[PDB]
RNA sequence: GUCUACGGCCAUACCACCCUGAACGCGCCCGAUCUCGUCUGAUCUCGGAAGCUAAGCAGGGUCGGGCCUGGUUAGUACUUGGAUGGGAGACCGCCUGGGAAUACCGGGUGCUGUAGGCU
RNA sequence: ACGCAGUUUUAUCCGGUAAAGCGAAUGAUUAGAGGUCUUGGGGCCGAAACGAUCUCAACCUAUUCUCAAACUUUAAAUGGGUAAGAAGCCCGGCUCGCUGGCGUGGAGCCGGGGUGGAAUGCGAGUGCCUAGUGGGCCACUUUUGGUAAGCAGAACUGGC
RNA sequence: CCGUGGAGCAGAAGGGCAAAAGCUCGCUUGAUCUUGAUUUUCAGUACGAAUACAGACCGUGAAAGCGGGGCCUCACGAUC
């Protein structure tokens, strides 16, 4: 009963936002994708032709097929009692990098660096990401001038 | 005209006279300024309005009876032109009615519930103004008097406070005459035009 | 003659019974629906990898350990 | 009193684009143009953008990336003095000449020279560069005309033509080079050859000569000015095309400093935006004491 | 001392709206072919009305746009007709004006009594070197302010030129 | 310190008005016999170069409008979770954590890549 | 140590609701002030005259009060996806009819080299057969119709 | 002369579009033949619609490309 075809929740999802409308830029087509990349899916009005889905819109994928001017993606989507690896095909309008995939390439190209520079010079690094530890015992400053007094103020309207 | 009583508590959204509803009928209020509508700015000093303490809805002829005993008891006090009294609340809220015997079981039960519309609502956040009136320092006793018998006449709970504004705008009345008196606000009718000094130089040379 | 038409409710707690996983993905995953010009491009690479690859790859296998 | 004027027109307004408000793209063929396909993934799609302007006519070979276009080798249309075209800069034959050297100088600059040689007798005919087995491929590149207008006798075709006889593999047809009849639908290769070899400019002279004297001092004078007659046209850029042929290296000038730096107001800084601000304040006042009160 | 900005006639408009189409639309392109020596173009209308009586594509009128030496002839005796006496609200805010004659046998041309009387609609534009800037293709920008025409700059230059009488009545 | 050709980001780079531009360069400009296309060499196409930076263009300015960014707005409006909390209800106060926007005020107003050229 | 997670963190994307906004588009809407183009209409100088003048409306300019489920520049909290390594790095070479300036790109194949890569908890993966079930209800909070209901209809979580 | 969509895009609305997806003009039949994959509804069955390809034979354009119906979301139907 809520009129189950495609695109009916997009009023503003597949809307270029404000001060964008026109021509798309092309450095968006002007990208390099590879079998096994990390991508996201972000919808484009602009572009008609291969629009992915409503379902598809910020659902972050694999990479495996590449021909003229599309890509296919894997994108895990949640069905009602399991979630399955389905298989579309967008073309490359619609898609951007992941830049988490970078910059964790950046995490192990730094750790293989330290890796090396520490089995060269007998140092133990600590390569491993530490969470955030509890504050160290500091040592205040209130040189000069007593603490400012705070008092909650009397109600006006 | 159905009792008040039930058109009350803001249940359902906001349902605007507008291109979907196309068949309610007018608004009782139509007219919003009783006192002296040409009143220039310094011709009124003080103002006292009436504070909202409920979050619920007020009828259109709520509004209008309570604008009319305000406005009796203004220029029976103080004479007329000798206030500004504004209603700052709109009704755009539109109700609805599901209108039965339309005395017998046979018409139709609940099946098309979808009532007709009644009327018009205006809705009241907490902590807005009903209504604002701009006088004399002497009236002060008068605006307090005339707002406590339109208290009785809105339902609920609701208070009346005096301002610490000058005029109806947005300004303190103590830093009002020191600051117009030389620089920045110009007399607008009514109203008070402010002006930055980020503008064009043509404004500080047709100004002094 | 009424009943209640739809719902969702109670579901969510049906569905992590046995727990929500993951669709395993396995190593070398299915090559079907890519490309078929690359896929008749990988074939007779793949046959002809098998055809010329012995001699100078285990000639090369032999320098590698002549080296190390 | 006449119209609304415009204000939120400003806070609503799009600019166009930065190469479309100058007015020097589309983007609707260059959407076409730059973009390779995926399934290559790396090898880039070489434009030749040939660009006439007054006085110069531009042929450069660039490509696309993300950066930017990486221009991979340019030739321009003032060098041919070099080569020994005096003048004549903007002429279809200047159009023929510029793609020639392009072609050569690119092929120079890869080490094809030896290969590849195209065509040396210029005929004007259809000839499409053949790639040669056991050897390197051919360059294939495509035109853009730009915002220019494709008509029979553009000299974008011209210089496409120069190129192609260089023996860069660039695909065309000919019904838009010039003396191709339209209503009949064959090619004449003779009349394009005339074209090429430049004997409209010497019919014109010739024409000139023949009606009015004053034209022709009135024009051509730089011409006249160095020297210019038709038969040594027709030889000339014969000369022209194996002086290309022979030595198309491009010797880079020596650029140096040698200059006195001093040309362009800069930014006035805040202080002294804000003082200026205060004298147009202070004069005004004073000027409002005084010539009240006189 | 004033650099190469001169006002000179840029186009000259030449129009006759004939009520109907057919045979007095086609006589009124036979004057138009006679005056400007090239053939005419004709016009239409996007929507009709029935008051009058036009439909919708009905060859409406005709027009031409004539420039340079043949414009300045026309142009001269069409002033020469109406004896350089232009009225100040014939001249537009931006600097173009247009002035109209009737009885089109005023102009020097021979009448037949096959094609008749017509009222001949001219419409003159001024134009400084620099204005083809706003019409061609490639580059493409707004004129100016200091470039652009006055009403006070084609008032004088009809003033300065052909002596015209200006009429402020 | 600049421009041209091709660009990337797509208003910090638009719009209005006023100033200044030496050298190259872009233009404006002078003409239709060939190629071309129009009612019209105005637009498009083609052979140039007597003039001109007047305009575009390039730089600067406007207590400029807009944009971007940062304060104030404001720990306010809201809000995950909780209470045998208050309240007739309407809603409101508290613990726990997160946390916004306009008027108001201040600052800026293109940055770059490739190839080429002038001081 | 394998693998996993109704969880958190660390990154990274996505959304257009609460809220707010109208001196930002659209839609409604209150009142004052300024201005002189446009008329029609009133008055006055008058045979009459855009001859001159006063007024009216409309118009425009900056302002002002209030709004929106089928409006929006902005924009939360809660939330959704992905990543957090040996299936990964790095080196060297072979094959390709695909691509092509180029031994170029891209895939595949082979050989070699170094596992210590957020927190916390746990044993996981997988196949067959199939019963009963396909009449629901209530509670916090968010919500649609209704005056309202121990009413009808939804969402998240728990209970019966 | 101003004119950032205030118009038009067959239609109900929404989205999108300005040297264009709008208007005019010139050519035209890609509204053709054929295997598959995938999305959408979903039990992860179908019809319908759609996406990306592959191989022919073409249209167009100078060419890059575009095109296998309508700028996108509806316009349709098993066994026998
Ligand atoms: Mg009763
Ligand atoms: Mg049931
Ligand atoms: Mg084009
Ligand atoms: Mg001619
Ligand atoms: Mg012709
Ligand atoms: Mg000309
Ligand atoms: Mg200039
Ligand atoms: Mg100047
Ligand atoms: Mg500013
Ligand atoms: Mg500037
Ligand atoms: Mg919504
Ligand atoms: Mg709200
Ligand atoms: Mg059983
Ligand atoms: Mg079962
Ligand atoms: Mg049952
Ligand atoms: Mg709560
Ligand atoms: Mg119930
Ligand atoms: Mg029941
Ligand atoms: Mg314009
Ligand atoms: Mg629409
Ligand atoms: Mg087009
Ligand atoms: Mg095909």
């Amino acid at each position: 009963t809520n009129t189950k075809g495609k695109r009916r929740g997009t009023r503003y999802m597949f809307s270029r936002p404000f001060r964008k409308h026109g021509v798309v830029p092309l450095a968006t087509y002007m990208r390099i994708y590879k079998k096994g990349d990390i991508v996201d899916i972000k919808g484009m009005g602009t572009v008609q032709k291969g629009m992915p889905h409503k379902c598809y819109h910020g659902k972050t994928g694999r990479v495996y097929n590449v021909t003229q001017h599309a890509v296919g993606i894997v994108v895990n989507k949640q069905v009602k009692g399991k979630i399955l690896a389905k298989r579309i095909n967008v073309r490359i309008e619609h898609i951007k990098h992941s830049k988490s995939r970078d910059s964790f390439l950046k995490r192990v190209k730094e750790n293989d660096q330290k890796k090396k520079e520490a089995k060269e010079k007998g140092t133990w690094v600590q390569l491993k990401r530490q969470p955030a530890p509890p504050r160290e015992a500091h040592f205040v400053r209130t040189n000069g001038k007593e603490p400012e007094l705070l008092e909650p103020i009397p109600y006006e309207f | 005209r159905r009792p008040a009583r039930c058109y009350r508590y803001c249940k359902n959204k906001p349902y605007p006279k507008s291109r979907f509803c196309r068949g309610v009928p007018d608004a009782k209020i139509r007219i919003f300024d009783l006192g002296r509508k040409k009143a220039k700015v310094d011709e009124f000093p003080l103002c006292g309005h009436m504070v909202s303490d409920e979050y619920e809805q007020l009828s259109s002829e709520a509004l209008e009876a309570a604008r009319i005993c305000a406005n009796k008891y203004m220029v029976k006090s103080c004479g007329k032109d000798g206030f500004h009294i504004r209603v700052r609340l709109h009704p755009f809220h539109v109700i609805r009615i599901n209108k039965m015997l339309s005395a017998d079981r046979l018409q139709t039960g609940m099946r098309g519930a979808f009532g007709k519309p009644q009327g018009t609502v205006a809705r009241v956040h907490i902590g807005q103004v009903i209504m604002s009136i701009r006088t004399k320092l002497q009236n002060k006793e008068h605006v307090i008097e005339a707002l406590r018998r339109a208290k009785f006449k809105f339902p609920g709970r609701q208070k009346i406070h005096i301002s610490k504004k000058w005029g109806f705008t947005k300004f303190n009345a103590d830093e009002f005459e020191d600051m117009v008196a030389e620089k920045r606000l110009i007399p607008d009718g009514c109203g008070v035009k402010y002006i930055p000094n980020r503008g064009p130089l043509d404004k500080w040379r047709a100004l002094h | 003659a009424k009943s209640k038409n739809h719902t969702t409710h109670n579901q969510s707690r049906k569905w992590h019974r046995n727990g929500i996983k993951k669709p395993r993905s396995q190593r070398y995953e299915s090559l079907k629906g890519v490309d078929p010009k690359f896929l008749r491009n990988m074939r007779f690479a793949k046959k002809h990898n098998k055809k010329g690859l012995k001699k100078m790859q285990a000639n090369n296998a032999k320098a590698m350990s002549a080296r190390a | 009193v006449k119209v609304v004027k415009n204000k939120a027109y400003f806070k609503r307004y799009q600019v166009k684009f930065r190469r479309r408000r100058e007015g020097k793209t589309d983007y609707y063929a260059r959407k076409r143009l730059v973009i390779q396909d995926k399934n290559k993934y790396n090898t880039p799609k070489y434009r030749m953008i040939v660009r006439v302007t007054n006085r110069d006519i531009i042929c450069q070979i660039a490509y696309a990336r993300i950066e930017g276009d990486m221009i991979v080798c340019a030739a321009y249309a003032h060098e041919l003095p070099k080569y020994g075209v005096k003048v004549g800069l903007t002429n279809y034959a200047a159009a023929y000449c510029t793609g020639l050297l392009l072609a050569r100088r690119l092929l120079n600059r890869f080490g094809m020279d030896k290969i590849y040689e195209g065509q040396v007798e210029v005929t004007g005919d259809e000839y499409n560069v053949e790639s040669i087995d056991g050897q390197p491929g051919a360059f294939t590149c495509y035109l853009d005309a730009g915002l220019a207008r494709t008509t029979t006798g553009n000299k974008v075709f011209g210089a496409l033509k120069g190129a192609v006889d260089g023996g860069l593999s660039i695909p065309h047809s000919t019904k838009r080079f010039p003396g191709y009849d339209s209503e009949s639908k064959e090619f004449n290769a003779e009349v394009h050859r005339k074209h090429i070899m430049g004997q409209n400019v010497a019919d014109y002279m010739r024409y000139l000569m023949e009606e009015d004297e004053d034209a022709y001092k009135k024009q051509f004078s730089q011409y006249i000015k160095n020297s210019v007659t038709p038969d040594m046209m027709e030889e000339m850029y014969k000369k022209a095309h194996a002086a290309i042929r022979e030595n198309p290296v491009y010797e880079k000038k020596p650029k140096k400093e040698v200059k006195k730096k001093r040309w362009n107001r800069p930014k006035m800084s805040l202080a002294q935006k804000k003082d200026r601000v205060a004298q147009k304040k202070a004069s005004f006042l004073r000027a409002q004491e005084r010539a009240a009160e006189s | 001392e004033n650099p190469m900005r001169e006002l000179r006639i840029r186009k000259l408009c030449l129009n006759i709206c004939v009520g109907e189409s057919g045979d007095r639309l086609t006589r009124a392109a036979k004057v138009l072919e006679q005056l400007t020596g090239q053939t005419p173009v004709f016009s239409k209308a996007r929507y009709t009305v029935r008051s009058f009586g036009i439909r919708r594509n009905e060859k409406i009128a005709v027009h031409c746009t004539v420039r340079g030496a043949k414009a300045e002839e026309i142009l001269e005796k069409g002033l020469k007709v109406r004896e350089y006496e232009l009225r100040k609200n014939n001249f537009s805010d931006t600097g173009n004006f247009g002035f109209g004659i009737q009885e089109h046998i005023d102009l020097g041309i021979k009448y037949d009594p096959s094609i008749g009387i017509y009222g001949l609609d001219f419409y003159v534009v001024l134009g400084r070197p620099g204005f083809s800037i706003a019409d061609k293709k490639r580059r493409t920008g707004c004129i100016g302010a200091k470039h652009r025409i006055s009403k006070e700059e084609a008032m004088r230059w009809f003033q300065q030129k052909y002596d015209g009488i200006i009429l402020p009545g």
